[PDB]
């Protein structure tokens, strides 16, 4: 499949139970098309 | 026990002429190396042949 | 059959091999084989099965 | 590398020793609405093969949990406060303006709050809206001889 | 199987992943390096003897051979981090030189199988009369396609510089490891008997890899772990007398393994450093009559220390003495060789 | 041309391109090459 | 050697030869051995 | 390799405390304990300059312009 | 972007959280301890996301009669005091 | 809410209790007794001694030529853990290059330092005596050998202390016949919680006064016993006229915590080893910069910046 | 045993009687029992310890 990365991986306690870790490699290449509306064009706007 | 030190330092610095410092490393080679002399002396191959 | 038997490690360490060379081992292309020592049945002895 | 919380570990049953974990990225909405719903970590809280909890705080953790509600310990205001706010953290979690707290179970001569007070501190600051308080009676492992 | 010192404390399939594991530490192998063109190779820039050796490790002379380094462990549970088998790893010791592996990739280009059939040799190494790009090429490779000694290689780059004879373009083939790589040497294979042209290079490309989170540490008796966070020098817990520990291991995880041996290997590093001795630790010569811990302890409580082998350590973050000592080692960590190719 | 090494007896050799690789003295069939004067920066890291 | 004579049937006193005689019969079957073994660790048990 | 210079534990510098160890067990006939004179009181510093084993000596007659 | 104020803040300015960026334990701690000896505040303690970034969420509760801004003012005031104490005991020890 | 009344702040009655002593002052070492000082502030005390305050290291090295045995990061690396004698304050900080990247060095922000040695063969040697410094020329790069350049005004800056290495006996790297060490360090300002070869101090750490008091007053060889199971000093068997032997703690900032006593069996009644909640035993060990005087001063001097810097940024609010 | 420290020492080599590598493998009789024949065994590709 497609935008599925992998890792081993290590423990952390400060995060929460939710939420994971994502490493910068991760977040800057895994990629996600997001629509763009009326009110986030602000947040796609930087991001762009 | 002692930590060895000078020894291997003059070890290191002027390697033994004599004779291959630790032995056992051999002795723990010796069945494959032992097994080709045998091949070439102690009459293997001939005897196949 | 190689040229480094009984060579003290002073005539190794001048050529390229490290002090303590054990030997015993095949080169082929590179990549240093080596034959497993695999386990028979004991020779000439009359067992049952 | 990633990075993940205890609690969910005995669910994946991984040791953590250096055993690597796919992570995936559901690229439409429709996907990662109905993951987010329906599978969202803390809403698989109960192993379907039986009802028992699946997950779970674990080894630091719970031994230094029998060592703070141990009722040999006492805290000062200082460590109470500090303490508290370190089990909350409202602000990245969110939900609350100011922090209620509990009076000090022993007063004079000196204020010194137990442990235990600490444990219902916490159970009361992530109290619901308006919800009745929890009550409960049920046995302990480490056997009280 | 012998150099596990108390290999006689420990829950035998614990011995069994020691000895397994220590089969993959990376450790000097050797030191003739600069002629092995073996593809990878993986050296321990600065590796220690242990302060616990069977005297059978010095007979048989590994002294040449060391394999990893001496770390005070502190057994203790405080950074949160270190649970379900991992550790923490103490960043200035981390950055002061704690096991700085290089990686060694000696990879070859041979021009000899690219040719089809038919006409006679064509190819060659270097840049065919004719332009050759600025860019990167002239950066890197020097004139002769072979590229500069010690230029930092980045993934997209070339590493050889080829040309046919018939299109008289050169040609090019890039690093494809993803990774950034230095270049030690280059040997330009001579064919055979003689008579012939370079038809072969052969470069060694030195990566160079620190202690990254998620490189596995193990001690000598199957407690394989991670690197989790490399925590802080300064908010380390610390003792009366001031060393940091430099990586910390999970009380959690000798229960359930029965490693009591790595206990008694701390007991006898904190001994052997102190009075400049090298505890003999050979299987079996410790009895029931008196225990191994008793003698060891003596040894201590000469030295100053605790005869339990604890000390008192005040905590880093709050400053106030831990309530109960806490348990400080010296023992032999054997870094691990699954860092970030695997990951 | 450049400059190698000869492995074994380790003499300059100045081979030019397209050439009979070989020591010119020693009859060895490998040469390194040699590390040239050039200006790497390497943080102290 | 109590257990095992007891299974076996033989007193603690019992004659040496007499004793690995029995012991001999013993395990060159095989169910009479997961006896012996279920008495044994019985006693071991108990001991432990 | 070269001795591993700033101790990792402690901070201490032991560049300079090695050759002036080696000389010690080399000709004072003293044991282990002479690197106590040499000012490491701890047992971090300590585990550094004494089982530190020099792999360079062995690994520099490694010349490849030996020019023999 | 030194200290500024998370937005969970009571228009009463009564329990702020300020949030001091690259700051660790260190000043945290003492801060605290500083801040517990003024009698009028009713909450101070200190805690961080995640070590990594290095910011450092503080968090006061005060007395309704004076906010939480000059109270963190007077204690840290207080705590400079505190260092010049020290300096000066200090420096008298020796020539 | 629940506040004691005793702990209320004054600054009167803090300075007041607060007591310091120097036990021992060098030009490397010093031992000092705080007291009245909560743990806190002691904690905050040891952590800007390891961490907070700058010192000049090698960040760069720019090498022209190494063709040595030691890998070059390796060399780079070993080069920047050495230490600097120059005084951190008489520098700037470094504006750290964003993109546009080249032009960011000037006098008053980084020092250069420069060495090269080409190791080449000596003949004079009788025999074979692999030493090998008699063997070869320049065989050990040591550190001395790392000759300071000046730039421009730096000549007269710093003209009364030239900006040396701390130890010019250190070894940087090893060399044979024919291979060459050539490289200049870029040497600029850092703050040690980046970096660890910054903090000026190697080992600052203190110890909570232990506190031996003996309950019951043993006797005889017992006296011998307790005597020996401190180091000593800071156990006497008192000269008392009464009886034959018994035992006092005479000075106990000597004795380590170590709780030798409590393993024994009849002991363990007699003695307790507590801890005086507000008595604090600093050791600095420098470890080539600065006096420790200065250490421990700047090191105050620093938290108090650090708190005048986050009271204006509020003060804006 | 004998004739093998013999060799060792000072005494001279003659022909070996029994070589040291030899294991005398006797058998002994025993009901339900493996089979008795003395086995006086010679070669190699054997383990010897
Ligand atoms: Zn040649
Ligand atoms: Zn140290």
């Amino acid at each position: 499949v497609n935008y599925a990365a992998r890792s081993v991986i290590s423990p952390d306690p400060n995060i929460e139970t939710n939420e994971i870790g994502v490493p910068p490699v991760f977040a800057t290449k895994l990629t996600y098309p997001e629509p763009v509306t009326l009110y986030n064009f602000n947040e796609m706007r930087n991001a762009v | 026990m002692s930590f060895q030190t000078l020894e291997r330092e003059r070890t290191f610095k002027n390697p033994p002429k004599d004779g291959t410092s630790f032995p056992d490393l051999q002795k723990a080679v010796k069945p494959h190396v032992d097994s080709f002399n045998a091949l070439t002396n102690a009459g293997l191959l001939n005897y196949a042949v | 059959r190689c040229h480094l038997e009984g060579l003290s490690p002073a005539e190794l360490i001048a050529h390229k091999e490290e002090s303590e060379e054990m030997g015993g081992y095949f080169i082929v292309n590179g990549i240093e084989k080596l034959i497993r020592m695999l386990i028979l049945p004991k020779r000439n002895h009359p067992t049952a099965i | 590398t990633i990075r993940m919380h205890y609690a969910n570990c005995n669910s994946y049953n991984a040791d953590f020793d250096g055993d690597e974990m796919n992570m995936h990225f559901p690229q439409s909405t429709n996907a990662r609405s109905e993951a987010q719903f329906i599978a969202n970590t803390d809403s698989q809280y109960l192993v379907p093969t039986s009802g028992d909890p699946l997950r779970g705080l674990i080894q630091d953790h719970v031994v230094m949990g029998v060592w703070l509600t141990c009722k040999d310990t006492f805290y000062t205001r200082d460590e109470y406060q500090q303490l508290l706010f370190q089990a909350l953290k409202p602000d990245e979690t969110g939900m609350y303006g100011r922090i209620k707290t509990l009076p000090p179970a022993i007063q004079r001569p000196g204020i010194y709050w137990t442990g235990k007070q600490i444990i219902s501190s916490v159970l009361l600051n992530l109290k619901p809206s308006d919800r009745p308080g929890l009550n409960l009676k049920s046995k302990a492992k480490v056997p009280g001889k | 199987a012998n150099m596990t010192p108390f290999s006689d404390f420990n829950q035998s399939p614990r011995n069994m992943y020691q000895c397994q594991m220590g089969k993959q530490t990376m450790g000097t192998p050797g030191t003739a390096l600069r002629y092995r063109t073996d593809n990878k190779l993986y050296r321990l820039q600065t590796g220690q003897t242990p302060v616990v050796r069977p005297k059978l490790h010095n007979t048989y002379g590994l002294d040449h051979y060391p394999n990893g380094t001496n770390a005070v462990v502190a057994v203790i549970s405080y950074t949160g981090y270190d649970m379900e088998d991992a550790m923490i790893l103490n960043k200035s010791a981390h950055e002061r030189g704690f096991g700085y592996g290089t990686v060694y990739k000696g990879e070859s280009f041979d021009l000899s199988q690219k040719r089809r059939r038919g006409e006679p040799v064509v190819h060659h190494f270097g840049f065919a009369p004719g332009s050759t790009p600025r860019r990167e090429w002239l950066q890197k490779l020097d004139a002769d396609g072979l590229p500069f000694i010690g230029i930092k290689l980045e993934d997209g780059d070339p590493i050889v510089a080829y040309y046919d004879e018939s299109t008289g373009q050169n040609f090019i083939e890039t690093y494809h490891g993803t990774e950034p790589g230095f270049v030690d040497e280059v040997r330009l294979l001579g064919n055979d008997v003689g008579d012939s042209e370079c038809q072969q290079i052969h470069v060694k490309l030195r990566i160079t890899r620190s202690p990254i989170i998620g490189d596995k540490f193990s001690s000598r008796h199957g407690q394989k772990g991670i690197c989790s966070q490399k925590w802080p020098t300064v908010d380390m817990p610390f003792t009366e007398s001031g060393m940091q520990p430099d990586i910390i291991i999970n009380p959690h995880a000798f229960p359930s393994r029965m490693t009591i041996g790595m206990f008694i290997e701390s007991l006898a590093g904190k001994a052997g450093a102190c009075h400049g001795l090298a505890q003999d630790s050979t299987p079996f010569i410790y009895s029931e009559q008196q225990t191994a811990a008793d003698y060891f302890g003596e040894q201590l409580v000469k030295a100053g220390y605790n005869y339990h082998g604890n000390e008192p350590m005040y905590s880093g973050i709050t400053g106030q003495e831990m309530k109960a000592d806490i348990y400080i080692g010296v023992v032999y960590y054997q870094r691990l060789r699954h860092m970030v190719s695997d990951k | 041309t450049m400059i190698y090494l000869c492995a074994d007896c380790g003499a300059r050799n100045t081979i030019q391109a397209k050439e009979v690789i070989r020591c010119r003295e020693c009859g060895h069939r490998v040469m390194y090459k040699m590390r040239t004067k050039r200006m790497v920066q390497f943080e102290a890291r | 050697l109590e257990a095992a004579s007891e299974y076996v049937g033989l007193s603690t006193d019992s004659p040496i030869a007499l004793l690995n005689a029995n012991l001999e019969e013993v395990y060159r079957d095989d169910e009479k051995l997961q006896g012996l073994d279920a008495a044994m660790k019985g006693k071991m048990n108990g001991l432990t | 390799m070269i001795i591993p210079i700033r101790c990792f534990s402690c901070g201490k510098v032991i560049g300079d405390k090695w050759d002036t160890y080696l000389t010690l067990l080399q000709e004072d006939n003293t044991e282990g304990e002479a690197l106590d004179k040499l000012g490491l009181q701890r047992y971090c510093c300590r585990r550094m300059i004494l089982t530190h084993v020099d792999l360079i000596e062995k690994l520099l007659c490694y010349n490849p312009l030996s020019k023999q | 972007e030194k200290i500024i104020i998370l937005p969970g803040h009571s228009a009463d300015l009564t329990s702020v959280t300020f949030q001091i960026q690259k700051e660790d334990h260190t000043l945290g701690n003492s801060l605290r301890y500083v801040i517990m000896k003024n009698p009028e505040v009713e909450f101070c303690g200190y805690s961080i996301p995640h070590p990594s970034e290095a910011k450092m969420n503080f968090r006061i509760q005060t007395a309704p009669s004076t906010t939480a801004v000059d109270v963190l003012r007077k204690g840290l005031d207080d705590l400079i005091d505190l260092c010049d104490a020290v300096t000066e005991k200090f420096t008298e020890q020796l020539p | 809410y629940y506040f004691d009344e005793d702990n209320i702040w004054d600054l009167d009655k803090f300075k007041k209790n607060l007591k310091v002593s120097i036990t021992s002052l060098d030009q490397e070492t010093m031992v000092f007794e705080i007291s009245g000082i909560d743990a806190s502030i002691a904690n905050a005390f040891r952590r800007i001694l390891i961490a907070e305050i700058p010192t000049l290291a090698f960040e760069f090295v720019y090498i022209i030529n190494n063709t040595s045995i030691i890998q070059d990061e390796v060399l780079s690396h070993r080069i920047g853990l050495v230490p600097i004698s120059a005084d951190p304050d008489m520098f700037k900080w470094f504006q750290h290059p964003l993109p546009g990247q080249e032009a960011t060095h000037t006098d008053y922000d980084t020092v250069v330092f420069s060495l090269n040695k080409k190791c080449e063969f000596n003949k004079n040697a009788a025999t074979d005596e692999k030493d090998p410094k008699r063997l070869y020329v320049n065989s050990e790069v040591y550190s001395g050998d790392l000759i300071w350049k000046p730039q421009g005004r730096q000549e007269e800056r710093f003209a009364d202390n030239p900006i040396r290495v701390v130890n010019p006996d250190i070894v940087v790297a090893k060399l044979r016949p024919g291979q060459e060490i050539d490289l200049e360090a870029h040497a600029i300002l850092g703050i040690g919680q980046d970096h660890a070869k910054f903090s000026p101090v190697a080992t600052a750490s203190y110890r909570l006064l232990p506190t031996i008091h003996i309950l019951s007053p043993i006797e005889g060889e017992d006296a011998v016993k307790f005597q020996k199971c401190f180091p000593k000093g800071v156990i006497e068997l008192e000269e008392g006229p009464d009886g034959k032997k018994q035992a006092r703690v005479a000075d106990v900032r000597k004795d380590t915590v170590s709780r030798e006593c409590l393993r024994h069996p009849e002991f363990a009644d007699k003695v307790q080893l507590g801890r005086v909640r507000d008595h604090y035993l600093f050791s600095v060990e420098s470890t080539g910069i600065m006096k420790p005087d200065v250490l421990f001063i700047k090191s105050i001097a620093v938290l108090k910046s650090k708190c005048l810097a986050v009271k204006s940024s509020l003060q804006n609010i | 045993i004998e004739y093998a420290v013999k060799l060792r020492n000072g005494t001279a080599t003659e022909p070996a009687k029994v070589p040291l590598d030899l294991e005398i493998g006797y058998v002994p009789p025993s009901h339900n029992g493996q089979y008795p024949g003395l086995y006086l065994f010679s070669n190699p590709a054997r383990m010897v310890r």
